[PDB]
């Protein structure tokens, strides 16, 4: 068990980093198939984006919450 | 066999029964002169305790 | 009343209290100054050793190999020593009268180059002239500034000007040994120490390739301010290419249950790393706008620049536009007209301006005064951090060039350098002869290390 | 020689020797041992310069101008100005002929800016001003980055050297270079305490700069007589330029967002600190050599920094000796012999209840600063006194609330050089050839308590 | 023209194995807030130290008793006000002549400074340790500070010609201030408890030393050094002087000092151990061994080899003596090394430490244990611990236990040279030449606070 590339992540695709940064690329499942299908990992072929990796969909927060804040305080 | 046992303690000495010797070394102050080296002091008594 | 010896005084302060005060001081759980929390630390020792020499022989301009001492806990300093020889000034010199010979400033940072450490045969890290320089002119703790600068050379009689013999200055330039830390990841904290004892058949090296003698001796011309390579019949003994070259690291031993409690586990360490970008010519005659891409791969934490000036290949160090000439009194000065070629510099994110055109001196004074330890005292050193503290071994704010698209550092050349690049200059001006610029840049990153099994090796590489 | 040694070996006699005090001081099961340092993650964050939308007028010499802080940064912990200084060239039809010399005042920066203030709101939150400016910087520099404070403020030995009309031998004009000012606050202070503009939306922050007049920045100086004479717009080459740019860049310091959510909706308390500067007060040596000032000071202040300020000539400033500088060879500025600082002695007292005796002035010059700052001054003047163990620390040390004080006072004892200096007729290139004013100036800096809560900062106690 | 903000977004989008091994977690100490937390009410200010026994005068002795009626005593130091020397045409060199104050003022004419808890005592210390722990504990900034209260003003020690001479600036008659170096003046953690101590009488002994080595009367062109005298000068040399000492008191809050009471406390304390300086002659032989006697747990030695040829001038660690130089200032000849070439340790004739070279000691050990590196010749150091400085106990052994040591010092030519005279005018060694090794020792031990009396467990 080397510890050179252990704990190494794949080299992701060159495609991964072009995609959206303020919006994560959309979850689109890729063919399995054997006939000019294309056999992408979305591991690492997809871009999580910047506010879809942390969250924003919280308890409080939610990113949603001041519409019914201003719906409640109209 | 594998190399020699890498130094820092563990080469110093051999696991065969025959011939250990024990890395301590005896000391140079024999028996019949012994040190002092430690001694204890007491607390010094206050120079105004007449008050 | 009051007297001398009075204590009544301080009982008006005490008095003195309201709902501040109460916030702030006072608590059952508050803790108190004049009295100190002792806590156990530790048992160990610490000496020096001599590294015994391994591979090749010390001279100039060839490569050797030192083996790390075994036999040592740990290990968290390495120092070179160097017997610099004696300069004798030749009244047969090509320059004739006017002619004069001195070592290169900053004589240590220099006849050292590519210094790497590999554990095993990898290479675990390598530094040069450009980050030596950076680091000691960007974190370097005052008080020691005077015996940096004397241990390095720089000693106001190495960097003289001494005419031939024939002239009123017959001054040998003095031998006398120079001491160069090696900073190191071990080096940087005591932390962070190597386990020679978890290693006892993981063979580490520390390869040094010194600089021919010929680029580090500065053959300045008195007049004109014309600097031509040295030659063996030029000075008085020859250029002896062999030299004093010692290697001492200081080692580390700790108590006996301390040491079989730590033997037997995997251990894991942040380390610093640097990545050189490769070296660029500017031309300011033909554009005054460069750009160079940035390749990096682990979270980068600073970036450093300048703009050196390879005019002459004897002289090194000098990233001003125009190079010292010989003054008054046998001694070197800056001309008039010296400063740093960098008018604004700015990054740019794949075309997204992420940093504007900012001023040279915003990365001059603005960043080192607010996210570092010292300031530069030299023109040039242009600094940017993504972390508040660039010299703290733990890590702050830091970004991952590996995987972050395409970056580009964009300068706009400076009208000083522009009329400088072209020659013309007077005499003892600096730029007589045409000049020529490159741009060099260096980043700092972090990096894990994991230590198992007797073994090292880079996890996320 | 003979370098060898026995070696790695000899370390062994030193573990070796241990006794009982050995055995208190070192050793144990949960003794902590070095060579292993312990990690901790942190939060992630990226911080990133920004301008600040200045929306009232334009920057002028001698005139007053409020930039925005911008919102949108979940924290701000940066600021600073940039001014590009005009350029100056002398001219031959200057009043003084060929005896006038035109110079830049020493320390460029921490002038041109009084009564710099930073509001929340419409309420008067913080204000400094040159005096705190040129304590602060003399008491609490860190060595190493006094050279490049004394590059970028100013007193560069370029803008302060004296150059003569164009007819003279020295004809070089004073460059114009761009200087930055670090302003001081309590959000710049330290990295831990940091304006939370993502839970502050109802609140408007301003910063107040007010530049003084080109009139009294620049210096005109005799050669000869050592005379200085408020300057004209003919003097000099192209006249006054009262416009000037200027702006301020601040730093703007993110963070991620679950840290944001969660320290989003609760109170939060900070502990700022603040200064009060007390009305200047007019003292004459002519008439008494000792002056007692009162003291309306009302937090709990932290330190006191006073000094007696020349102030014959309005031009020159940060003076605080006897003696105004005079010109000297090879056109640099020259310091007179006789130029030490006035104060004697000083002595602060309660009510008649005195608390500190007639101390000599070197006291408060040296052994304060020596034990109770992180630094020591290199001119004259600048004497402090402070409560705390460590001025510099933002933690709170040891102080004293003068709001639950009666009124106290401080009593200055000046020299026999000041009152020989207060009478004129002093020779030439001497500085008190016309007779010397002096003020006395007294900074407080004191603690105060800050609350964030309903998206709005506000003061717990008023 | 730029961006501003929304720049960083792009920036944070970039996380992987690293960034989350690194930040990230639930437990992260996020920054940009500060945990802050109540300290102790308390109130310090400055006492005078009432005298006891004894005048202050040059050449003297003097005893001050320590304040009480307080609760923590955490700093110690003393001013004392220069004479003025008006020099007269009737000195014995006549025209070339020049009298000056010794180099480093302060740390000179005070010797033996100690301090005694009841009739024991406590700690002592002198110019040798005070020159070197000014020399390699030095804040900067505070350089120019210290060295301005000590003198060294450039008008102390500049000489001054006589009356008709060119120069006929005399010296200025102005106070210095001293700081006392004591266990509880080093960390306000450990400061004397007063309160803890009642009818406890604590003394300071300050040794003055005699004005005719705290002046150097140099001649002006050959630098020869001859004691001075009291019709040498005007005003006669005045014995008797000021000197006042002053130290910070504490004061703390009822609900602690009664809290307090009546509680057994342990405190380390760091003290001096001095071996007697030994007279080195290079001429005979090169190399010079001194045992080292020492009790308890060291954590650095000091040494260097002081020339000794005139008792006027002092804070000499130079083969060579200043002489006059031009412009009426000092100035110190171009023979000038430290006359120590290397040195070695010999624990029971084991070589822990080989013959190491000078520059080591002088360089690399202050670079690497210390906070300040020594702008002077001289002051070798050798550490035990990785912080000379820091309070808290580090890297030691202890010498108690610890048979017969001994440290070697090996000469140098120009030290062999400079022995013998018959050196040019103003070349220093016109005269031979004498040294003395000295070597300092400071180490660890322990105080202990109970019953209202203190001593030493450990002895």
């Amino acid at each position: 068990d080397p510890q050179l590339m252990g704990s190494q992540t794949t080299q992701y695709s060159r495609n991964r980093g072009y995609g959206d940064p303020i919006r994560g690329d959309l979850p689109i499942v890729p063919d399995d198939g054997g006939w000019f299908a294309t056999r992408a990992n979305p591991a690492h072929h997809l871009h999580t984006g910047a506010l879809s990796m942390i969250g924003g969909d919280a308890s409080d927060c939610g990113s949603t919450a001041v519409q019914q804040l201003i719906k409640k305080y109209e | 066999p594998p190399p020699p046992a890498p130094s820092g303690m563990q080469n110093a000495y051999s696991t065969h029964p025959d011939a250990y010797r024990t890395p301590l070394l005896a000391d140079s102050h024999a028996l019949s002169r012994m040190p002092v080296v430690q001694v204890h002091g007491p607390q010094v008594a206050p120079k105004n305790s007449h008050f | 009343c009051t007297t001398g010896a009075g204590v009544t005084s301080g009982f008006i302060d005490l008095a003195t209290y309201d709902n501040l005060d109460r916030a702030l001081y006072g608590g059952k759980d508050a803790t108190t100054y004049f009295i100190k929390e002792h806590y156990p630390v530790g048992w160990f020792t610490k000496l020096p050793t001599m590294a015994t020499r391994v591979s090749g022989n010390p001279a100039f301009g060839q490569e050797f190999s030192v083996g790390v001492p075994r036999s040592g806990d740990y290990v968290l300093n390495a120092w070179l020593t160097l017997k610099t020889p004696e300069i004798k000034l030749l009244e047969t010199n090509r320059l004739g009268a006017n002619g004069t010979v001195r070592w290169t400033k900053n004589l240590m940072h220099n006849a050292v180059e590519h210094a790497s450490l590999t554990f095993n045969d990898i290479c675990a890290q390598q530094f040069n002239t450009a980050y030596l320089d950076a680091w000691t002119q960007f974190n370097m703790c005052e008080g020691k500034r005077i015996g940096y600068d004397n241990m390095i050379g720089n000693t106001s009689d190495m960097t003289n000007p001494t005419p031939a013999q024939g002239q009123d200055g017959a001054r040998t330039l003095p031998s006398k040994n120079l001491v160069l830390p090696l900073p190191f990841f071990f080096s940087r904290d005591c932390g962070l120490a190597l386990p020679t004892v978890v290693l006892p058949y993981n063979e580490i090296r520390i390869n040094i390739k010194l600089r021919s003698l010929q680029e580090l001796l500065v053959f300045q011309n008195k007049d004109t301010g014309n600097v031509i390579p040295i030659s063996a019949t030029d000075i008085a003994g020859g250029l002896a290419d062999t030299v004093e070259a010692y290697v001492y690291m200081t080692v580390g031993l700790v108590s006996n249950v301390e040491r079989c409690a730590m033997a037997g586990t995997v251990r894991d360490m942040v380390v610093e790393q640097m990545q050189a970008a490769p070296t660029h010519i500017v031309n300011p005659q033909n554009t005054n706008n460069v750009h160079v891409d940035m390749r990096f791969s682990h979270a980068v934490k600073a970036l450093f620049f300048m703009v050196q000036n390879v005019t002459y290949k004897s002289v090194g160090s000098n990233y001003t536009c125009v190079t010292p000439v010989n003054g008054p009194g046998n001694t070197v000065m800056e001309p008039a007209m010296s400063v740093d070629p960098i008018k604004s510099a700015s990054l740019t994110y794949e075309n997204t301006t992420r940093l504007a055109n900012m001023g040279v001196e915003y990365y001059s004074l603005v960043q080192p005064w607010y996210f570092s330890a010292s300031i530069p005292v030299y023109t040039g050193y242009h600094m940017y951090s993504y972390a508040l503290n660039v010299g703290s071994v733990h890590p702050s704010g830091s970004t991952n060039y590996g995987r972050l698209t395409n970056a580009s550092i964009t300068v706009t050349m400076s009208p000083e350098s522009v009329v400088a690049a072209a020659g013309g200059g007077n005499n003892n001006s600096g730029y007589n002869e045409p000049q020529r610029f490159a741009l060099v840049v260096i980043a700092v990153n972090h990096n894990v290390i994991r230590i198992m099994n007797g073994s090292m090796g880079f996890p996320i590489l």
